[PDB]
């Protein structure tokens, strides 16, 4: 049993295993105290497991939000940083509210940052949104694209129905069976 | 694009100059 | 360890049908009970062979088989209310098969489903398939626009609908696709913002929209 | 008045950080004069003011390129906030 | 007995259990005192438990409010921070009051945020609201969109009935039976 | 231990009916008592089989069978006041089956409900179903608009209504759906912003003319 | 007995127990002294009890008022943080006066908060109010909607009858019998 | 160890075909299940020779052979709904082959696929292949533009489309390419902005673009 | 057994191994605790492995982001540094939200940086995007280019459909079999 990743995180190790079990190779998660987890595979599956590490770019990075670049713990903050932290808290709250609809498993919302409106005498521009969603299969997902557009429409100042773009898709086929150890 | 079934002129706070030009064809 | 006891406590939501190719079929009725019954056969606590059938995934499988060996066919659904004898809702005014070719089709459809004793092919009228879609759409007070063409119709719902109207349209489309399916009549709900909220306009033969006290818009018909 | 309350805190936060660096360098070597002479005392009171003045103009000769640009930036920012 | 998540919180572990028990697998919640909770599953349903962790993005993250980005213990307080820590309390007080209606189980309310109207010489814009809800089944949920809209209409300065959008739905089928232990 | 002793102390809200397919049907009356009696059979303190039925969920169950085996049928509601002899309210002026076909329909509906003994089929009228909806919508003094068409009618209530006319329209609609169902007559309570409650006139050269009901409403400057 | 919640307090435990007893499962309250209360259910009632914890979002969050975001023991006291603290105690006092009517069990009042209406040259707008109520059954609840509208009307500067919205409802059915111990 | 047991627990998503050249073909159904059975044969836990086949890869494998030994052939798709007898769809109104030449084509296509028994060649019509594409494109209410030419047609779907006419066209092109192949008729979903974005122009046979109130431009006749 | 690299990182060592296994030479990864890793190859495979190190420019450098050139530890912050730290966080959130589409293995987005408009008297220019993607094979990659443009169009203020350029490709042939030890 050769190792290929160590010093990982609890959230990262549950994703490397889910990628490897999809492609018929079995991995083992091993705890090491405060030094994190480690993932070991068998001997004949070593040539394929490095190929799916390189292809799927594993381990994952922590997901980035715009509010991390402008911390609230600073002493003095610009209005360009306070408006950028406000739009990043609205953008996370609409994403956490889209997962509570009927059939949505995951969602992701983006928003236009009109950050240079108050610097000059030009009026501020209209705002744009763009959302993704993953629906549970078995649903006719053509009619679900108007409920998200009606929900996102009058949740802001003045958007139009052609300034919102929704790209959604059904989920993949389920993986319920064990991979299986190679015989030797 | 303009859903009304009949024929007529709808004025939402006109100013009696724009209005009488709509009657200037009848 | 029989299969009807390896499922849950409630022995009502599943129905185990013996097959002809020596295989047991578990007939669920939605996706939550389908993944509930596929987890049992996937974790391996059953020795013999078993499959989990569904209303939809069996309806999309004999429609993959159907448009290779029997192309240019006009049909609506396959109804599985009694799974040992399904009903095949065929069209009447769009195909001219004789009584022998309907028996050959009723034997080749029986050979695909090993749990079915026979297939009941019923021909159905084509005018009431669109009359039931228009008389149910006029009842819900929805604006629509019928587009008849050869071999299917299409209803287009446009405008700036509110929240009551986009919930009454979705409950009717979902309650109509269950019975007839999206083979003949197609619905299309698209919603857009209204240009004339605070504007003054003239309607009728010569129609125009006043976007300002000094601005005219002449929409093309 | 967000730009008014931002330029007032930025002006006083830039006073605390511009007047704190030569004040701490004026008392690090001022403590390294008095604490060093605990053996072989020979203490005279007016002696460390010359070394404190050399220590002030020494660190001003280092931070002269930084003290200019922290005022050049706030100067260009405070007029752009007023005009446009 | 293989662990997949450990060091969780109390309301996080009750969500991971309630997600896994919906898909016919049985989990075990073990405490550890100061180290938090931990979740183990059986051996033949470990691959499905990893797949449903990845699909539903479990373990959950805590819910985001706008008043967490402008904390009250700060030394300075711009009028944008006072104006957004005040919209962020009516946004989560109307949500608390929507839960006391007849039939509502959960609700979520969003308000449009307007901050720079009082700074410059523009008049303030109109207010836009949006709400979601989950009703107990057996209810005529098409006639309940005019009572939420009537309640939301005159809780603010001036909104119209064309600026309030309610998107609501009935809850899922009840899960009451036990999953069942894997026999081997 | 019998089934009527494993429920609560008040042995009058649930009624246990012996089936014909060797089962046992518990007959609750709302959605709270249905989950109260389903939790008993879910935890499994009963060795035989038992099912919980309802009046709504047993009325959406035998309408799914009916729009597959008897489509183009006109009917209203199935009433379960006496659960061993249900009443099937069939429409009179929209069907054409004879007496011999109604015995076949009354036998194939008897086979769907094994707890019942005989299904009674009564042909209710079709103009009293809309007369009882209009006289009850006129008694509460609500601004309505009737839209008669072929095979169903539709009453629409619009405008900037107040809280009394919203509570009265909800109270009448939920008391009408329980008797007739939403198969023939449908209600359309919607809230827009115009001080005229639905109606609209145009003014020219003689007075006002009443316009036809359309989709567009004029917003109210007031 | 399988525990599902612990570390609660007195007001949260009496709501989780009251929710579970409505759905034919019985719980047990355990005082752990300094750590807090606890709630335990049976093992056949554990799979069903986690489903109603997930559905009703139990344990309940504390009810938020607008006078918490602007505490009285702060250094700065802006006029926006003074009118936001005055209007919150008015809607907390009108609710306690609404509970003293004949036959009212609970009520909730919402005043329209105005923020930038004072600092500009423009005069402040009118006041909008909204109220919910839960009445005891047997009362003709259509007629008590014209007494809350009369009591709330001239308790402020100038409101109209079209700007007050009352949404009230009779209480649910009484739960008086015991759930029942799970026999096997 | 048999190959049917060396795969997963579900013994239905794969299919083992004994070949004619002393081999063993495994018939998967998509690309996720192709790599599941290719990892088994590539990590070496099987003794004899085996191969994994698909439908898209096997359709692209014996189309290279028909670009060398039978050029200028008009065909659509090779269907593998039962992998022992494939159905070859040949064009009827664009071939000039007799009965003997169709037999020597079947005998030369049988030797490429050692798992098959007898390739069945049927002649599909040519006007129905573009009629099902136009009647399917009209039902989804999509704007289009048909360009007939010699040996194939072309459907052009352009303009500024919204989010629902993308999803309603991606589900039809994928459902048409699966059953008819992309050999004869091709769609072009070219999503672009408005050409001459905010410019007033004077179209038709003597055209100009007004770049400004005082600026003319004379390109190709708009 | 001659070593050719040492003191490597974990993420660099998995990519040197994934490159050498593509070209039929077998490498070994040796962990040395604090000092990193080491890649050792066999004796006849040394003159080829040293050729592919020079060709593929291995070991790989860490990927550069624009937010590393303007750290938050600076006491003062110019508006060019704040607008570049804002654009460098939208540039990573968009590519983390492109990998969650259907069929995408990896992606890479580039935004046009316009810096001098927010401080000079000149009007700002339009904003341009450019994306790359790697798809799972068997995909209709001509029809899958019209929803990446739709997703990227209204996540900003005003872009056009010719100011977005998408260059995407499919993944390579899978490497599943083992390389093979050099026999002599």
């Amino acid at each position: 049993d050769k190792d290929l990743l160590k010093g990982l995180d609890q959230e990262q190790a549950n994703e490397v295993i889910a990628v490897l079990q999809m492609h018929n190779i079995e991995a083992n998660k091993i705890d090491s105290g405060k030094l994190g987890y480690s993932i070991t595979v068998a001997e004949p599956d070593f040539t394929a497991a490095v190929y799916w590490i390189k292809t799927y770019q594993l381990p994952p990075r922590p997901r980035v939000e715009i509010a991390q670049m402008f911390p609230a713990d600073s002493l003095v903050s610009s209005p360009r940083a306070e408006k950028a932290r406000l739009y990043s808290a609205i953008e996370q709250r609409l994403e956490q509210s889209l997962q509570t609809m009927e059939g949505v498993l995951s969602a992701r919302v983006h928003i236009s940052y009109d950050i240079d409106a108050g610097e000059n005498g030009r009026p501020p521009k209209p705002v744009h949104l763009s959302a993704l969603a993953v629906y549970e299969r078995g649903s006719p997902l053509a009619h679900q694209i108007s409920d998200i557009k009606r929900f996102l429409k009058n949740s802001f100042a003045d958007v139009d129905y052609d300034n919102i773009s929704v790209v959604l898709s059904e989920r993949s086929d389920a993986q319920l069976q064990a991979p299986g150890t190679p015989v030797k | 694009k303009i859903p009304v079934t009949g024929s007529g002129f709808v004025a939402k706070d006109d100013s009696l100059r724009t209005f009488f030009d709509a009657m200037a064809l009848q | 360890a029989e299969l009807d006891s390896l499922l849950g406590q409630e022995k009502e939501r599943f129905q185990v049908l013996p097959g002809r190719d020596k295989m047991l079929y578990v007939a669920a009725q939605n996706e939550r009970d389908t993944l509930w019954a596929r987890q049992v056969l996937a974790r391996g606590d059953y020795d013999k062979n078993a499959r989990v059938i569904n209303e939809n995934e069996e309806n999309k499988r004999i429609s993959i088989w159907l448009d290779t060996y029997y192309p240019q066919l006009a049909y609506y659904r396959i109804h599985f209310d009694e799974p040992r004898k399904p009903v095949f809702w065929l069209s009447r005014q769009r195909n001219t098969m004789s009584k022998k070719e309907l028996e050959v089709l009723s034997q080749k459809l029986r050979a695909l489903m090993p749990y079915a004793d026979s297939v009941n092919i019923t021909l159905m009228d084509d005018v009431t398939a669109a009359g039931q879609a228009e008389a149910g759409l006029k009842q819900q007070a929805l604006p629509y626009s019928r587009r008849n063409h050869k071999g299917g119709v299409t209803f287009v719902i446009q405008g700036a609908l509110d929240d009551v109207e986009i919930l009454r349209a979705r409950q009717f489309v979902d309650s109509y696709y269950r019975t007839w399916g999206g083979r003949y009549v197609q619905f299309a709900i698209e919603l857009k913002d209204d240009w004339l909220k605070g504007r003054s306009f003239q309607y009728g033969a010569e129609g125009y929209i006043k976007m300002s006290p000094g601005h005219w818009y002449f929409p093309s018909p | 008045m967000d730009d008014l309350v931002f330029a007032g805190n930025k002006a006083l936060y830039l006073v605390l950080i511009l007047s704190g660096w030569p004040t701490i360098v004026a008392t690090i070597i001022g403590l390294l004069v008095g604490l060093f002479q605990t053996v072989t005392q020979l203490q005279e009171q007016t002696l460390p003011f010359g070394i404190k003045l050399l220590g002030v103009c020494l660190c001003l000769f280092l931070l002269s390129g930084w003290y200019g640009e922290v005022l050049l930036s706030y100067g260009r920012q405070v007029i752009f906030l007023a005009l446009a």
